[PDB]
């Protein structure tokens, strides 16, 4: 699995591949690892499928209920819920999650919760087995306050590499754009990303 | 299962003023069972003494071994072997089996016929020579013995005095060790003479 | 029953005539991968106490929340919050200590080594350590993980025994600490260059320095070394 | 896997004279090979003229002490400030300890003071409650080293009266407090020489009808 | 064990503590950790006591011969290669961690050898359980162009670090100096900062204290 | 959950529910027992309000608590059964732990204590 | 063996 | 540890060593291995020191309660079964104790029961328990006769321990003797094996292989 | 393990049981009665782990003596055993199973016929002419298979057991210090005080 | 393990050894002679693992008879034993150590005195008045320690053993089917055909 | 340990960090992982220090003896030697080595022998713990036939990154240049490589 979230001028972009394996067999080549927990707060899933799906569903609830009672939820909160679930149930979970969202007051924000159950806010984050291979590229090509077009590229490249090297990753690249104007679903096929 | 502890046993030796002493207990058992109370652990080759704690069969073997080796030495050199030297022979003889040691812990004491300075030394199961000008211990009650010694000892003690000292250290240290005791012997050494005395002690 | 994941290395500290100093880098290692580079491991508690934590980070973040709690809950029905009934390091320590031990006894420990450093109401310096085992100790210098082995030896050359405390000055102390940090950068494979440091003086109060870096490093000699023995060029 | 125990080394010792009792322990605290502190007391005063030490695993050590001190507190409350006799403090601790028979306090503990008839006394415990009143006892890392010495210089074991053809034991005279300290210091210096865990310092707590006195001597910090 | 080596402007020096230990009990309060390979090639070692001595002699021997057969003064790189190939041969079972240095026709030299057979070179090195302590000092006070006297302090300071802050090390400090044109000097017990304070009492037992059962003399000469 | 205090005290110091139970006794058939020098006997009258019974089976007024101890009563036949069973059990629970059948005072002190409990629970 |  | 208790004419005999060990370590030579339950009941210790000391001191309490509860002295059969049943509750938890419960009651006569952490309870006449049991059993079986005199009997035990102490490295220190009659129990000294061995050797003439 | 045997003849049931209690290295007692009278015409013998053994048998005793009282009646063996099987089968999936095997034999005063039941620690029950537990059966069955007959007089049975015990004494590693025999019949239960030689 | 006992009186040495070979579940033989005559004035008894036991004894027999011939002389016990110790001590660090314990008793026609040597599978030798191997010593020593005397007639010894065997037959878990005793003295070696009762 | 070899116009360049660790301790901070096996044939060492030093020493001999008898050796040969050792003794070794050399007929050539003992010839190769983090950057920034100045850079960056993410690597960067003109010893310190 190869996933990352990047914050930019207009807001934020999450991207991931689409491969779920059970060993070295490809169970699902079209998986959507970008899950919605709210109109404008999403997450990228890495680790055990089940553990992740379950954790996510439980957060969509906790937020849906938050909403009804107190309006639109902040991202710091969306994270807190995740952290809580992951940290509190550490012995039985193997899920590393990246939360990304868009607020009118805070623009874009990215939080990452790694296996331990810690929460980290940062300009960008990557995770998934395939991420070992791009700590280099990314730290090297990432500039703060990029444009949508620029960011989709950065992401498109970083991951294409990750897919190149890690066999636990492949399929297609998926991205989701979070901005004032809305929510956009972007997809990229092999024939494009491979030769770059 | 700890070979060094099946049989049990203790040995200690101390330096004095123009004299040295070495002693040991007479127990020989198997785990909890006492079997023999006449297992002397101090052997002598000429004017050099060597006591051996540890597994009984190895004690025996090594003893036999050094008789052989020391005997040839005297023939080949037409002179009786000296401590400083004998020690080195012991060290090499043990390390020779560095990967399958004899589970023992030899202690050596005697005097140089030529120079007169008293000499004592000990080793771990693989030959590391422990040279100390004061005292050496070995056996299941090593911890105890050390304790006794380090406290009781003072430099330049006379034959009559040193005897008291070593005896207590043995005796007392033995009494706090389940695997040691059942008797005890003490060797007092001087350039010309050597006396062997047996001690009275608990038999439990 | 657990195994730490994201971790933070050494924490060093020593005390001096007018207070204490403590420091720790800003890193969170995910095993051999030096993952996070903007981690503050020095947690201030009020204006008279700093708690430094090494070990598992997630747990640290918890001990963070626990503290903010301790703070709030003390102000409650306490008119003397910002004065005579404010939290004292001894309180903060004894609590944490208590917690750590309860957790080891329940077999679900907080994988940490924590040094609580500060000054009391009456002025006395305070420095004590507690780790995942509820083991508590105090000494003119304290450290966790590697620092244990390397920092202590250095810092102890400044304050060998209690009597040396009233003879050591901030400049001296701070130099020592910084150094230890440097050395640690040389040898700890899990350290980082960017660190943090803070002092707690019975007069100036609390001073906290962020974004510190190691400087005055000696690396030039590495040019005269080639091959592993017989190589000449 | 998480191992819930540690070993801070250390060593302590208690001796009881006709009318006083002593309890000492090194002041070093270790972890594997490093030294945690050269001065961390482990012999405490719990009120009611009772000194006590729990040597083994520090944490478990500090705990017991806490639980006991507190017990004493509640004793007074629940019994009109009645003074807790040592023989009683003993039985209490047996209960504290055995309370955890299946998750023991990894410590060898000793406490000392005066009994009802005013004579001095000492009791030592198994890390799970076996208790007995003894003349003297050493415990911890260098227990194996020092115990023998005591059996000798205190209970006069193996010593005999000169010239009696080994048929008369040295009469059991009793050590003066001053003479007792001598033994302690020596027992420690000797311990320091052969035990890497022992060293740094010696703190001695002394007990008599007049209260509780403390004495401190330096040791080899190597 | 704490051993170090420091190179200086026209030579090299090495040092070490003197504590030998079986587990936590000091076995030799002043054992020698410096070994003469050839007159001007000295080696220092930590690990299993036996192996540091053995591998040192065995090579000192094979070297001595080698020299005679070549009518030349030995070379460090030779001792080095000789040591390493031997250790590596033994897949690490020979617990010898060695710091080897000396002077020979080609200049001065300093290296280190781990029991698995890997070598390193540098201007200062240390090894042993006290490794970290000293190394701290070294990294704290070293600089290039050290004189003979500045270096000796340096190497010394470093050992002291080990002694004080590492239970596995202690007692005295041994130093050896190898300069380009002079004979090498072996300074055994350069420092003795751990002397035993006079004991408090003398246990000179009145004679007769011990009970004897049988008494005899032994025959030595033939 | 039901725990209302039914046996409480009233202004004059009597416990109604208890005193009342007594009255229930007074309505049950009589029963008697008297002891000799080497034996003891118990007698009882049979309720004749309804007659045409089968003696063979009907709970005999005298029940065996153990091969050596009996118990008879006057009162709500039903209540007796509970008392008897609780008693028979302690009869074995005692043999089993003391290796000796119950003395009559003990058995009694048991049954009674059982009764006392029900007057303040 | 001895450490040584 | 070697403990023994046996039955005859003038009552019951009970003797035990006084050594406790932590492996090879002689933790103590001055251990009391006989719990004075109450003026008429006695228990012996073998297995873990604490487990024994604690649970017997405890038995003492459950006994005192029974007395107040029925104004009658508790039987040994009962006093034993208490400990027994207790111990069986904790079965499998790691308790290690082998012990004898000895007493004289108007009802049962003199009686002894074996009770161990395994949960076995046995009524018997002679019993030895401990690492050194075998050695004592030896001496006993051969010299036991129901017609023994209290003077003789006390000796037979003292000796039997002595036998065991000599051989079994885990036993020894000193011997604590006890005699049981309806008027309660009577102590018969703490004999240091240090001084006792020799005396016996000389007078009886045995332990010849020893030299002295 | 210890020895437990049973044999049902025409008018009775005989149970034999080793008289020894061994522990680790020593034989602690040479006169153990490994049996309990459940009810005046029902006897149960047992063999198994140390404590569980007695503990279990005494429990069944209580629970049966209790019924006998509550009802002024005596349960038939087919019933007592069934009860016992249920208690055992109940525990096998318990936290700490009773590790006991029992042989139960009684006389059915109502059917006026004798009966013997074998049940192992798992609650395996089965009615049989003769039976045993543990290793014992291994030497004895052959003998019984051979020399047994339904219309056997009681005397004929004691000789058969003797023949059995003899074989066991001849070929069995451990010394069980002999047995204790008991006969269950219309007149109740009696212990044959003469089996050390007959 | 089997039973091996020995006791040296004033004018001889007596050896007692159980007569049973047990295999897993059965007792295969009730008449084993666990001993071999090394030389006309020396006997060795042995106990240990299934096969090593005889193999080792017969080997020692051979290597000793051979010496007996090559020199027209009989080796002293102190020697025969020392020989045996070395053979054992040799094997302990071999691919498959002989797992046998032996008792060796012989009469020294030269010193005109009897001797008994005990050596365990590791080559641990020691001279003793009486000895045993395995667990047997656990029961007997106390007796011997007690009822033993250097100036004992031969008859006094056999009774002593009898008292020993007795203790064993009473307190030992496994049935060893009795013993076979043999005495070694100036006139040679003889087997006491009467020990099933004396 | 992070090492790599890159071939270019003028020849080839070998580069490595300088950290050998025992567990988490830095044993040596100035190690040389670039070892000579011949005037113009060198290698990069990663894995067991013992195993590598040994393997090199044995090669140097093998080639020095080769020379004496048959003149200057080709690189394909220097490699085959290593292969032979590494493959033949696989069960007892944990050493991954990269071999780089310069010939007048073949220009620059790079071979890599990974834990298994297989030999691989390629434009460039990287290895060691810290390599995991740059398969990306490198695959993205390497261009064939670069100039010396360009290559030193490419190499300086790739490793600087590896040193950043992997703690089993650090110290200084060492490079060795192999061309017709000779052999050059390049070294690079922290204060420079860290901020790029
Ligand atoms: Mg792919
Ligand atoms: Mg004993
Ligand atoms: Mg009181
Ligand atoms: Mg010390």
């Amino acid at each position: 699995t190869s996933i990352m979230a990047v914050t930019f001028k207009d807001g934020v972009i999450l991207g991931a591949d689409s491969r779920t394996t059970t060993g070295a067999y490809i169970a699902n080549r079209v998986t959507d690892k970008l899950t919605r927990v709210h109109d404008k707060i999403w997450c990228c899933r890495s680790g055990s499928a089940a553990d992740t799906q379950a954790i996510a569903d439980i957060v969509q609830y906790h937020l849906e209920l938050y909403t009804s009672q107190y309006g639109t939820p902040s991202t710091e909160t969306a994270a807190s819920v995740f952290k809580e679930l992951c940290y509190e149930n550490k012995d039985n979970l193997t899920a590393g999650i990246i939360v990304a969202g868009y607020d009118d007051k805070n623009k874009g924000e990215v939080y990452t919760i790694p296996l331990g159950g810690s929460v980290h806010k940062l300009p960008y984050a990557i995770a998934g087995s395939g991420s070992t291979f791009i700590y280099g590229y990314c730290d090297k090509n990432f500039r703060e306050n990029m444009s949508k077009e620029e960011t989709v590229d950065f992401i498109k490249h970083s991951l294409s590499q990750a897919i190149k090297w890690d066999g636990s990753s492949g399929g297609v690249i998926r991205m989701v754009v979070l901005t004032a104007a809305g929510v956009e679903r972007l997809i990229f096929y092999p024939d494009e990303y491979e030769q770059l | 299962s700890d070979p060094s502890s099946i049989n049990g046993g203790i040995v200690v030796a101390m330096t004095g003023k123009d004299c040295v002493a070495i002693a040991c207990d007479l127990r020989l058992g198997s785990q909890s069972l006492g079997v023999s109370n006449k297992f002397e652990k101090i052997f002598h080759y000429g004017h050099v003494f060597l006591g051996i704690t540890g597994l009984a069969t190895d004690v025996t073997t090594l003893n036999e071994m050094f008789r052989y080796k020391t005997n040839l030495y005297k023939l080949k050199e037409e002179r009786a072997i000296e401590p400083e030297t004998f020690t080195q022979l012991v060290s090499s003889s043990l390390y020779e089996r560095r990967f399958g040691p004899y589970f023992v812990g030899p202690v050596v004491a005697g005097i140089n016929s030529k120079s007169g300075k008293p000499f004592i030394a000990g080793f771990d199961l693989i030959g590391c020579i422990d040279e100390a000008k004061d005292f050496i211990v070995s056996g299941t009650a090593s911890d105890q013995l050390f304790g006794m010694c380090e406290s009781l000892y003072e430099p330049n003690l006379e034959p009559e005095d040193l005897f008291e000292t070593i005896s207590q250290a043995l005796l007392n240290a033995a009494d706090r060790d389940a695997l040691s005791g059942w008797g005890a012997v003490v060797y007092i050494i001087k350039k010309d003479e050597v006396v062997k005395r047996y001690l009275k002690m608990r038999q439990d | 029953t657990q195994q730490p994941i994201v971790t933070g290395t050494s924490v060093i500290s020593m005390k001096y005539d007018n207070g204490v100093i403590i420091a720790a880098d800003n890193l969170g290692s995910y095993g051999s991968l030096l993952r996070f580079n903007g981690v503050e491991r020095l947690i201030p508690v009020g204006d008279n106490t700093v708690v430094g934590i090494s070990g598992d980070i997630s747990d640290m973040q918890h001990i963070e929340r626990l503290l903010k709690d301790l703070v709030t809950e003390n102000a409650y029905d306490n008119p003397l919050a910002d004065a005579e009934e404010a939290l004292e390091p001894s309180y903060i320590f004894e609590y944490l200590a208590t917690v750590m031990y309860q957790r080891r006894s329940k077999m679900n420990p907080l994988w940490n080594a924590i040094i609580v450093a500060g000054v009391q109401s009456n002025g006395d310096q305070f420095l004590r350590y507690v780790n995942l085992l509820g083991v508590t100790y105090s000494s003119p210098t304290l450290a966790t993980g590697f620092g244990a082995h390397m920092a202590n030896p250095l810092l102890r050359k400044v304050v060998d025994r209690e009597s040396d405390i009233p003879k050591t000055t901030v400049q001296v102390a701070e130099e020592a600490i910084v150094n230890a940090m440097r050395v640690l950068y040389y040898r700890d494979a899990r350290s980082s260059r960017n660190f943090s440091l803070a002092i707690i003086d019975k007069n100036t109060g609390l001073t906290f320095k962020k974004n510190l870096q190691v400087e005055n490093m000696k690396w030039d000699f590495a040019k005269d070394i080639k091959g592993y023995g017989t190589q000449k060029i | 896997q998480f191992n819930p125990y540690g070993d801070n080394g250390g060593t302590i010792l208690g001796i009881a004279g006709e009318d006083f009792a002593v309890l000492a322990g090194d002041t070093r605290n270790i972890t594997d090979y490093s030294i945690n502190s050269r001065y961390e007391p482990k012999v405490f005063d719990c009120g009611d003229n009772i000194v006590m030490s729990a040597n083994g695993f520090a944490a478990d050590g500090d705990a017991l002490v806490k639980r006991f001190k507190n017990s004493v507190k509640w004793y007074h409350f629940d019994h009109n400030d009645k003074k807790l006799s040592i023989n009683s403090a003993a039985r209490n601790i047996q209960h504290l300890l055995y309370g955890k028979r299946f998750f023991p306090y990894y410590v060898h503990t000793i406490i000392a003071g005066l009994d009802e008839d005013g004579k001095g006394a000492v009791y030592s415990f198994d890390p799970v409650g076996s208790y007995e009143r003894e003349q003297c006892r050493a415990g911890g890392a260098a227990a194996s080293l020092i115990m023998p010495f005591l059996d000798n210089q205190v209970n006069f074991k193996n010593q005999y009266e000169p010239g009696t053809n080994g048929k008369v034991k040295k009469p059991l005279k009793y050590l003066s407090v001053e003479e007792v300290i001598k033994l302690v210091r020596d027992s420690f210096t000797s311990a320091t020489e052969r035990h890497i865990q022992v060293g740094d310092g010696l703190e001695i707590l002394i007990v008599t009808k007049d209260g509780v006195r403390k004495e401190f001597y330096e040791l080899k910090r190597d | 064990t704490t051993i170090v080596g420091v190179k200086f402007n026209n030579g090299v020096v090495i040092a070490a503590d003197t504590r030998s230990t079986q587990g936590p009990i000091v076995a030799d309060k002043n054992c020698a950790k410096l070994h003469r390979i050839s007159p001007k090639i000295w080696c220092a070692g930590a690990g299993t006591a036996a192996d540091t001595e053995a591998v040192t002699q065995l090579i000192g021997s094979n070297i001595e011969l080698h020299s005679l057969y070549t009518s030349r003064e030995p070379r460090v790189v030779s001792a080095l290669q000789m040591l390493k190939q031997h250790l590596f041969k033994y897949q690490g079972h020979i617990g010898a961690y060695l710091i080897v240095a000396g002077v020979d026709p080609t200049g001065s030299h300093l290296f280190s050898i781990h029991a698995h057979g890997s070598t390193d070179v540098g201007y200062y090195l240390s090894l042993g359980s006290g490794s970290l302590a000293a190394m701290a000092v070294l990294e704290s006070h070293w600089k290039q162009d050290l004189t003979k006297e500045e270096a000796i302090k340096l190497a010394s300071d470093a050992i002291q670090a080990g002694i004080w802050n590492d239970l596995g090390s202690g007692s005295n400090v041994d130093v050896c100096v190898m300069e380009i044109g002079k004979d090498a000097e072996y300074l055994r017990n350069y420092l003795t900062p751990n002397v035993r304070e006079e004991k408090q009492k003398s246990y000179k037992f009145p004679r007769g204290t011990t009970a004897v059962l049988k008494e005899s003399i032994v025959n030595i000469c033939d | 959950g039901y725990d209302r205090a039914l046996s409480i005290f009233s202004p004059d110091g009597h416990i109604f529910q208890v005193e009342y139970a007594l009255e229930a006794v007074k309505r049950g058939t009589c029963a008697v027992g008297v002891k000799g020098k080497n034996c003891v006997v118990l007698g009882c009258e049979r309720r004749s309000t309804l007659k045409l019974q089968d003696t063979r089976i009907t709970p005999s007024k005298v029940s065996k608590i153990d091969s050596h101890v009996v118990l008879s009563f006057s009162g709500l036949n039903a209540d007796s059964r509970i008392l008897i069973e609780k008693a028979r059990v302690e009869a074995q629970s005692h043999r089993l732990t003391l290796e000796d059948p119950v003395t009559v005072e003990y058995l009694t002190r048991y049954v009674a204590g059982v009764q006392q409990r029900y007057t303040q629970s | 063996y001895n450490w040584x | 540890t070697t403990t023994l208790a046996f039955r005859f004419q003038g009552g019951i005999i009970v003797a035990v060593d006084s050594r406790a060990t932590a492996g090879n370590w002689v933790a103590s030579q001055t251990v009391k291995k006989v719990i004075e339950i109450n003026p008429f009941l006695l228990g012996t210790m073998a297995g873990g020191a604490a487990d024994c000391q604690f649970w017997e001191t405890w038995l003492g309490s459950q006994c005192r309660l029974h007395e107040l509860r029925e104004k009658e002295r508790i039987s040994v059969a009962a006093a034993s079964k208490i400990l027994s049943n207790l111990v069986y509750q904790y079965k499998g938890a790691g308790l290690s104790m082998g012990t004898m419960i000895c007493g004289y009651t108007r009802k049962e006569g003199p009686t002894i029961y074996y009770v161990d952490s395994d949960g076995t309870r046995l009524k018997g006449d002679i019993f030895c328990v401990g690492s050194g049991q075998t050695f004592a059993y030896g001496v006993l079986d051969s010299n036991y006769k129901w017609d023994l005199s209290v003077e003789d009997a006390l000796y037979l035990g003292k000796r039997s321990i002595l036998a065991a102490a000599h051989r079994d490295a885990y036993s020894g220190g000193s011997v604590n003797l006890y005699h049981v009659t309806e008027d309660g129990w009577i102590y018969h000294g703490n004999h240091d094996v240090g001084e006792l061995f020799w005396k016996v050797k000389e007078e009886e003439g045995s332990f010849n292989n020893v030299i002295g | 393990m210890d020895i437990i045997l049973g044999i049902r003849v025409q008018d009775s049931v005989i149970l034999a049981s080793s008289k020894a209690v061994t522990r680790g290295i020593s034989v602690l007692k040479d006169s153990d009665d490994k049996t309990r009278q459940l009810s005046p015409h029902t006897l149960m013998s047992f063999a198994g782990e140390a404590g569980d053994t007695v503990q279990f048998a005494e429990y069944i005793q209580a629970n049966i003596q209790l019924y006998s009282i509550r009802e002024d009646y005596e349960l038939s063996p087919q019933a007592v055993s069934s009860f016992v099987r249920q208690e055992l089968a109940k525990s096998i999936r318990s936290r700490r199973p009773y590790q006991v095997n029992v042989l139960i034999g009684g006389y059915d005063k109502k059917k006026n016929k004798p009966e013997l039941y074998q049940i192992d620690y798992l609650g395996t029950k089965v009615e049989l002419p003769y039976g045993a537990h543990g290793y014992s059966g291994f030497y004895t069955f052959s003998l019984l298979d051979h020399h047994y007959r339904p219309d056997m007089t009681t005397e004929e049975g004691l000789d058969l057991l003797k023949l059995c015990v003899q074989e066991l004494e001849k070929r069995m590693p451990m010394d069980f210090k002999g047995v204790i025999v008991k006969i269950v019949d219309k007149d109740g239960i009696r212990q044959v005080d003469d089996f050390q030689a007959q």
